[PDB]
């Protein structure tokens, strides 16, 4: 009928668009599941242009890869919207859409209609939220321990580099949130963090700064790098020649005018920086052992660092926007953008700063700080790929330590929730059913499509799941046995059970959210679209 | 049966995109291809290795035995052994040589692997054998030492330390160019009865000013630079005023302009009149105060204007442009003086001393010599290279630029200490790695052997460009270490090397520590992260 | 320009980095297709068909390299067929292992490729030695020893569950083509299939089964004792060899001529009645007339039968093949025939003849196949070649060497043990030997799932302490031994799988250069 | 020797210098002889055939 309207248009109706629903899900799950756990294998996303790069989150996987199905688009964007909000749990959404579309579609092909599956989905996905609330537990972060804080970040980054790494990685997550913290406002910024890509000894050669680092070194070879006591200085304004702006030009009436009209732009020069160098000796004047640092936005005019050069003062430009907020956090100064007020009160402090020359440029280092609000990380590596593959790993290890603060609850990992949330999803009595005999086809689809998580596991591992899952099950019952709150998990080491709470594994609580939800509703959609189309004007 | 069904994932993925994942055979297929580049640099090893000419795309040819500016050029479209090609690159902007050592002992890592995943042994644990064997290897090097260095000022102490390296490039010569280098950095270093406190040093300090024509031994040391560039104005005295103080100017010398644009107003023919000799006497006031002060050479950036030129020649004032600006800084390093942009006219303290400035013509060419006898200098040097082929000249270059970042990688950290060479230390690895591997029980117990295995390369590579038999000197070398004096047991490269065995000591070869440490790193995360990988995702061209 | 070579001259060491590269290229397609775990292989040929099988010689045959060293891997394949019929996959597995070992030392210790050669001549002199030691004798005529024997090859295969019938099937033809030195051989063992059917009703029946039915219907469709008799020549006129060119005058010359056409019919089927036989099998065709009084006797008409399938008939009937039929005598006739009976089978009819059991000429038979398809038959076909061929090993040699690979393990240890002891140059591609035999039970660890790291370890220890016949098993993987597992294999095919590997890696190592695009 | 090169213009030499200097040389081999050539005119001036 589609031909009579448009003849280049196409169209698969209610047995063609449901197999590419399901074979497009399933296609893109067996590419993008063996990432899963800390077994996964990596992936070079090796481009036209030649750039090499290491990782295994589905976000920049998928983002770099352009989808030509049109289904996985669906599910790529899915992805975004779970690394966006969380950064956290891409690979579990598309294995959970993959094994929901896969478990439904068994079910749709013995004629049961896609309307009561999906809206099985939705009572199991309401039953799971009465079920996650009482499985969580509540901690108190009041005390701020380094224990907890460091095994809950390193099941974060097992599961992007090896072992050696993550135990020299994994203090520089724990110290990212040191001073970054407020009791009352509940405010905490995970942009204040700074990552600098740069070319050292090696990636496990890395080191936590207490304070802020740039990127930009000394201009002149005469102002000193060492500095025992620095202010710093705010600038925004732009020290160099500015066009003014109403067009204008210099008209000498003869040749003796040349060199004033030369003179009258070095007067408003020296009109703006004679205020500095009067801010200078205010606070006392003569005194050994402590130097004055600008950090300027805009440009510096060449000419004029023969006058910072001089009183020993060290200028650096073009910086970023967002480390104008940074400066204050750490230093505790204050922003300015004009000069016509100063005083020492809106100056900062620093312990202790210091350059060195790697390469052809110069990185400036600011450290021994009283009171910083902010730190930084410097991503150090052996090559290009591995800064992108470092930086992937604290951009995702960022987020699950810092859930653990914006909210108490955690989730214990290591499929103990889905495992746990199997057996509750299995006989509904009277709790939620809603229709007889049509309702609970849904449930039962629901329980069996949550276990594909630890089974994955288990197949990057390189054992049988179906084996140390019979053990499992058995743990679970046998604890049942006591009435006792005993969460079981998945070992890969040996292939068998553990306490995912007592041997160091967990999950964000925000994670499950949105990937259960983000999953039950791309799944539910996916069931209810029969007809894929085509149109346009090419 | 005669069209299959083509893959009904081809919804998923465009065309351009390769999947070439394990279990498929990528393992087997990386290995083996990368060994044709491992012989690349295999052959180019050691003192009698052969030189790769590359010519890129542009036409630019460089023939050099040094490995890593070979990868540079080279287009590579396998992604695997691009992990190798800027992980070289590392140890080119860091350390400074041993290109070819990281590329080879992270290719054969790789090669001497084949039976560990061949035989069935995991990845994973393959990653966490030589990880712990690297860890063993960084600490039984430093026992090993035998050439605790302190005083690191001398000359006939760096025989020690420059010569092993220029003998490995261009074997042929030694002496000259190492007299050319130690000579350099004994200017570079100031004269004090204890410099310490870790003084500074950088590889821009030393330059490279290669003149065509002239054999080797024909070189001399410059202690200024020497610039292909012709003076304007007059001869010099060359002894009359016995020094000389030049002023380095930023900005141009010319009646000065603004920086808006603007024009010449005239409301009446008086100013007209006036005006011609307004700009003379305008450039003489500010520049007869130069000559006050005896400012007998300036140096201006920008271009200099021809009635600038004109009243500079009169006075006798030596002029130059020295347009780029890295160059215009380390002139004035030798001198002692400051930049001084604005014209103006100068001052006692920021003006240097200059002894005297020559032109004449090296290689038919006339350039300006900046050599100075007697004068202060700090941190600056030059080597004045003649050669037949600007090709050959090239390689001198590096092999110059590897000799002083040694120096680089010395005084930089604390210790910078020596180590046996010529395959003296790397057997005795294979003998510590070997008991080992015994005292752990385990299965990664394979992979600390194999890892072992991987460094028999540097001594047999020296006796396969040698022309020698592999499988009598390597074997008859283990005995000599059976038991001081068999640590000093050492590949030999000579007509009477049927013995196999010359002491080090009689020509004093030697390599570094912190250079060895690094490259051995860098090889082992080099061959961790292709054996970590398992699936490689191509694109479209 | 000069001749037509010098495209691009692969010389020096990278050629013989591709030999072997290639060499183990064509292992690699096959690594999955041994053990009794193994996968299918579904082949495409351009044709139209379609091959179903995990036989490593049948896999070979369809495929097609563009590439010299390759395909001299690819012929090793019919040396194994053509000579015993079983092992051809281990052929092809062993040899690729020899090539890729001695690949380290001809690449960086640089062995010449001539040293390798005399080391593995002294090798191949051992490995017999220890295969001669290691194997135990067995005796011919015990039926419950041969019928598993016969299915150790089986057991690799899909009729593994119809195992007890296949064993029956296989051991019955096998005596039946025996002549009683003990030389047989497969010509005449008929392929003849029927699509459909049950496996477990399918037998062997002594003697013949044609495609074909009677011409007349009023012939015999049931005889007691049928009386063969196999004629090769046209039973109806024909024209004749030289110009001929009748001329005729008179009008009672025509009517004539087509007279003595219906009497030379007569002539030559009334001298076939002297003997009156029941059953006449003619070569080529049959005329409608010479047909008719073939009935006024008794006999019994065909369509025309090929060469081949008389030439059994011969040797079942204890016929011969005559063509001159004035020189039929009694003799010479076909008896002792059991039963004659056709079926209905709506594909085709189907005649067949049963024997009476009760030296002379060797008798033959036909192997009834009742399959699920096509592509079934000829799977199972296949499996009896492999099985069959299992049976005439321990006839010709009563040796019987252990299987599961504890055979070429054995090589791997002695040839380890004196590899030591043999102190020179040789040593190093004498050691590498042993490093390739002991990767065909490392191919059955892998296809089992079972870790072969402390299998081999656990391999070894208890190869020198516990017994020569000590391997793993496929199933479980675990070490059992091959005493009490019950399942044993001819030393024969392990002979040609070492003399064939080895061979094939001497011939493939002088291999100096390749140039391509010369001449056709 | 009579040297004609893209351009049209004809040049005649006896000195190898500025024939090898015409004959724009692809090869890098043969690019070790016109080096020497005008390293040898450059720094001498004369022997640049032998
Ligand atoms: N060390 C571990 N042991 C067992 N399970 C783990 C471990 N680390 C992570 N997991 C499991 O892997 C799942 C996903 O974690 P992770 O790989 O960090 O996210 P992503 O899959 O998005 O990269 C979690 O639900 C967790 O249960
Ligand atoms: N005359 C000689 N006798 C013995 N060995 C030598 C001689 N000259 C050079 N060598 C050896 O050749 C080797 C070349 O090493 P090279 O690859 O240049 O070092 P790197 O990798 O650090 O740049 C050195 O390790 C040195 O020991
Ligand atoms: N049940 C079994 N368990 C272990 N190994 C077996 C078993 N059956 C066969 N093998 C091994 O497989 C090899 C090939 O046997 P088979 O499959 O019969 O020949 P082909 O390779 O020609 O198919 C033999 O060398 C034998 O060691
Ligand atoms: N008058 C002469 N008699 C003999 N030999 C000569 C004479 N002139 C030159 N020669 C020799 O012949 C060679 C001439 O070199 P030639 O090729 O003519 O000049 P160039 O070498 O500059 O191109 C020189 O080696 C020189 O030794
Ligand atoms: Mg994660
Ligand atoms: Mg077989
Ligand atoms: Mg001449």
């Amino acid at each position: 009928s589609l031909q009579l309207l448009n003849p280049k248009a196409e169209s698969l109706r209610r047995d063609a668009a449901l197999k590419v629903n399901v074979t497009s899900a399933e296609g893109l799950q067996s590419v993008l599941e063996t990432n899963l756990g800390p077994k996964g294998t990596l992936k070079m996303l090796v481009d036209g242009a030649g750039n090499i790069k290491l990782t295994k989150d589905g976000k920049v996987l998928l983002t770099e890869m352009q989808i030509q199905s049109p289904t996985a688009v669906l599910i790529a964007r899915a992805a975004a919207a779970q690394d966006e909000i969380t950064g956290d749990g891409t690979t579990t959404v598309v294995c959970l859409v993959g094994e929901l579309l896969r478990q439904a579609h068994r079910f749709i092909q013995e004629g049961v209609h896609p309307r009561i599956i999906t809206d099985g989905f939705e009572i199991a996905r309401k039953e799971s939220m009465k079920f996650l609330d009482e499985f969580k537990i509540s901690k108190t972060n009041l005390s701020n321990d380094r224990e907890f804080l460091l095994q809950v970040a390193r099941s974060s980054l097992l599961t992007k580099v090896d072992a050696d790494l993550t135990e020299v990685l994994t203090p520089i997550v724990t110290d990212a949130v040191l001073s970054v913290y407020d009791a009352q406002a509940d405010n905490l910024d995970l942009h204040m963090v700074e990552i600098m890509q740069m070319q050292h000894l090696s990636p496990k050669d890395t080191t936590f700064i207490k304070g802020l680092v740039l990127d930009h070194g000394g201009r002149h070879p005469d102002m000193p790098t060492r500095v025992k006591n620095a202010y710093v200085l705010i600038l925004n304004v732009s020290l160099e020649y500015e066009k003014t702006e109403v067009n204008s030009g210099f008209f000498y009436s003869s040749a003796d005018q040349r060199d004033k009209l030369a003179a009258s732009e070095r007067k408003f020069v020296d009109a703006k920086l004679k205020k500095i160098i009067d801010l200078k000796n205010e606070v006392c004047g003569m005194d050994p052992d402590k130097g004055f640092v600008i950090i300027n936005q805009k440009g510096i005019d060449p000419m004029s660092l023969d006058v910072f050069a001089k009183h020993n003062i060290l200028a650096l430009r073009r910086a970023k926007r967002r480390n104008m907020e940074r400066l204050q956090l750490v230093t505790g100064g204050e922003a300015q953008n004009s000069v016509e007020d100063l005083s020492p009160q809106i100056l900062g402090f620093s312990g202790l700063v210091y350059q060195e020359t790697i390469g052809e440029e110069k990185f400036t280092y600011v450290t021994e700080n009283t009171d910083p609000k902010s730190c930084t990380i410097l991503i150090k590596g052996s090559t290009h790929y591995a800064l992108a593959q470092t930086k992937d790993a604290v951009r995702d290890g960022l987020r699950a330590v810092a859930n653990v603060l914006k909210d108490k609850n955690i989730i214990p990992g290591a499929g103990a929730f889905y495992i746990a949330l199997s057996r509750y999803l299995r006989s509904a009595n009277m709790n939620k059913l809603g229709a007889k005999g049509k309702t609970k086809t849904g449930i039962e689809a629901f329980a069996e499509a949550l276990l594909v998580i630890p089974k994955t596991l288990v197949k990057n591992s390189g054992f049988d799941p179906l084996d140390v899952l019979a053990m499992v099950e058995d743990e679970l019952d046998d604890a049942q046995d006591s009435d006792e709150t005993r969460y079981v998990g998945v070992d890969l080491n040996i292939g068998d059970s553990c306490d995912p709470t007592i041997e160091g594994i967990w999950d964000s609580y925000r994670v499950l959210r949105n990937a259960i939800t983000g999953a039950t509703g791309i799944a539910s959609n996916l069931l209810l679209c029969d007809e894929l189309l085509r149109a346009g004007r090419s | 049966s005669l069209r299959l069904p083509q893959n009904p994932n081809a919804g998923l993925f465009k065309q351009g995109y390769n999947s070439y994942s394990n279990a498929d055979g990528q393992i087997i297929k990386s290995i083996a291809a990368i060994r044709e580049l491992h012989q690349m640099c295999l052959t180019s090893m050691g003192p009698c290795g052969r030189n790769k000419i590359i010519v890129n795309h542009l036409g630019k040819i460089i023939i050099t035995n040094d490995a890593a500016t070979m990868l540079r050029e080279l287009d590579i479209v396998h992604p695997a052994v691009k992990v190798l090609v800027m992980a070289t690159e590392q140890q080119k902007i860091d350390m400074g040589d041993g290109t070819n050592l990281v590329m080879i002992l992270a290719g054969e890592l790789l090669n001497v692997s084949e039976k560990l995943i061949s035989m069935g042994l995991s990845a994973v644990e393959i990653i966490q054998g030589y990880n712990m064997a690297r860890k063993f290897t960084l600490k039984e090097l430093d026992e090993m030492v035998v050439g605790e260095i302190t005083d690191k000022n001398d000359k006939n102490e760096l025989l020690k330390m420059i010569k092993p390296v220029i003998s490995s490039k261009k074997y042929g010569s030694e002496d000259i160019l190492s007299e050319l280098v130690s000579e350099a950095v004994s200017h570079v270093l100031p004269v004090a009865q204890q410099a310490g406190e870790i003084p500074y040093f950088n590889v821009d300090s030393i330059r490279v000013v290669k003149i065509m024509g002239g054999s080797l031994s024909n070189s001399t040391v410059i202690k200024g630079m020497v610039f292909n560039r012709e003076p304007e104005g007059h001869v010099k005295s060359l002894s009359e005023d016995k020094k000389h103080k030049v002023a380095v100017f930023t900005c141009p010398l010319d009646i000065a302009n603004t920086e808006t644009k603007g024009t010449v107003l005239l409301h009446n023919a008086q100013e007209m009149l006036d005006f011609s000799k307004g700009e003379e006497k305008q450039i003489d006031a500010m520049m007869k105060e130069i000559a006050d002060m005896g400012v007998e050479c300036i140096v201006a950036g920008a271009g200099v204007g021809e009635l600038a030129l004109h009243y500079l020649n009169r006075y006798g004032i030596l002029v130059l442009k020295v347009p780029s600006k890295f160059e215009l800084r380390r002139l004035c390093r030798v001198c002692g003086a400051t930049p001084l942009p604005r014209l103006g006219a100068p001052t006692p303290e920021e003006l240097g001393l200059v002894e005297t400035v020559k032109t004449m013509e090296i290689g038919g060419d006339r350039v300006t010599v900046f050599k100075q006898e007697q004068g202060e200098i700090s941190r600056t040097s030059t080597i004045i290279l003649r050669g037949a082929t600007q090709n050959n000249l090239d390689d001198i270059e590096r092999a110059i630029d590897d000799g002083v970042a040694a120096v680089k990688g010395l005084m930089k950290p604390s210790g910078g200490k020596l180590l046996p060479g010529a395959g003296a230390t790397e057997i005795e690895l294979i003998s510590r790695i070997t008991k080992y591997g015994e005292r752990t029980p385990g299965l990664l117990q394979l992979a600390i052997k194999q890892f072992a295995v991987a460094f028999e390369v540097v001594p047999r590579t020296l006796a396969e460009t040698a022309g020698l038999d592999v499988n009598e000197v390597l074997p008859n070398l283990y005995a000599a270490h059976n038991v001081t004096d068999h640590l000093y047991k050492g590949v030999d490269i000579d007509g009477e090397s049927d013995e196999g065995v010359k002491d080090i000591r009689e020509e004093n070869i030697y390599d570094m520590l912190a250079t060895k440490k690094f490259a051995i790193n860098v090889a082992t995360e080099a061959a961790t992260t292709v054996l970590s990988i398992d699936q490689i995702i191509m694109a479209k061209k | 320009v000069f001749m037509n070579a010098s495209q691009e001259r692969t010389t020096g060491r990278q050629a013989q980095i591709s030999n072997i590269t290639a060499a183990k290229a064509v292992a690699d397609v096959i690594r999955t297709c041994l053990g009794p775990k193994a996968m299918l292989k579904m082949l495409l040929d351009p044709m139209g068909g379609l091959v179903l099988t995990n036989d490593g010689h049948a896999i070979l045959r369809e495929i097609d390299v563009a590439h010299p060293a390759a395909k001299s891997m690819l012929e090793l394949s019919r040396t194994q067929d053509e000579e015993v019929g079983d092992g051809t996959t281990t052929v092809i597995i062993l040899a690729g292992e020899i090539l890729a070992q001695c690949a380290p030392y001809l690449i960086e210790k640089n062995i010449h490729p001539v040293i390798i050669i005399q080391a593995l001549k002294k090798a191949l002199t051992d490995a017999l030695e220890v295969i001669k030691q290691v194997s135990k004798p067995v005796d011919v005529e015990n039926d419950a020893a041969m019928k598993k024997l016969i299915q150790a090859s089986i057991g690799t295969k899909y009729v593994i569950h119809w195992s007890e019938k296949m064993c029956e099937l296989a051991l019955d033809a096998v005596k039946t083509v025996r002549k009683d030195f003990e030389i047989d051989i497969k010509r005449y063992v008929r392929v003849e299939k029927i699509p459909g059917g049950d496996v477990l009703d399918s037998r062997v029946l002594k003697g013949v089964l044609l495609n074909k039915d009677v011409v007349h219907p009023k012939m015999s469709r049931h005889i007691e004792n049928p009386r063969v008799v196999l004629l090769d020549c046209p039973l109806e006129y024909k024209k004749g060899e030289s110009q001929t060119n009748i001329e005729i005058e008179k009008e009672e010359d025509w009517n004539r001529i087509l007279q003595i056409e219906e009497e030379q019919v007569q002539l030559m089927c009334e001298q076939i009645l002297a003997v009156r036989p029941t059953l006449v099998i003619t070569e080529k065709g049959v005329s409608d007339l010479a047909q008719h009084y073939l009935l006024k006797g008794g006999c019994s008409v065909l369509r025309r039968v090929k060469k081949s399938d008389n030439n059994r008939i011969a040797r079942v009937t204890g016929a011969t093949i005559v063509n001159r039929v004035e020189d039929l005598k009694e003799s010479d006739v076909g008896t002792n025939c059991g039963l004659f009976k056709v079926e209905m089978i709506g594909d085709e009819y189907f005649s067949f003849l049963d024997n009476c059991k009760e030296s002379g000429l060797q008798k033959a038979c036909t192997i009834m196949l009742r399959g699920g398809s096509k592509d079934i038959l000829n799977e199972i076909d296949r499996n009896l070649q492999d099985a069959m061929a299992v049976a005439r090993n321990v006839m010709l040699s009563p040796s019987l060497s252990p299987g599961g690979g504890a055979t070429e393990m054995a090589v791997s240890v002695k040839l380890a043990e004196k590899a030591k002891q043999l102190e020179g140059i040789q040593q190093w591609p004498y050691q590498a030997v042993a490093d390739a035999m002991e990767c065909i039970p490392r191919t059955l660890i892998q296809n089992a799932g079972g870790d072969p790291i402390r299998l081999l370890s656990q391999l070894r220890a208890k190869h020198a302490q516990g017994n020569f016949t000590t391997g793993i098993d496929g199933d479980k993987g675990k070490i059992v031994d091959m005493v009490s597992y019950g399942i044993w294999e001819p030393e024969v095919i392990k002979q040609q799988s070492v003399k064939t590997a080895i061979e094939s890696a001497c011939l493939l190592l002088r291999v100096d250069d390749i140039v391509s695009g010369v001449r056709k | 020797i009579l040297i004609v090169t893209s351009n049209q213009k004809t040049t005649i030499s006896n000195d190898g210098a500025t024939i090898l200097k015409l004959l724009d040389v692809v090869h890098p081999a043969a690019k070790t002889l016109v080096d020497i050539s005008r390293a040898q005119d450059a720094e001498v001036g004369d022997g640049t055939t032998s």
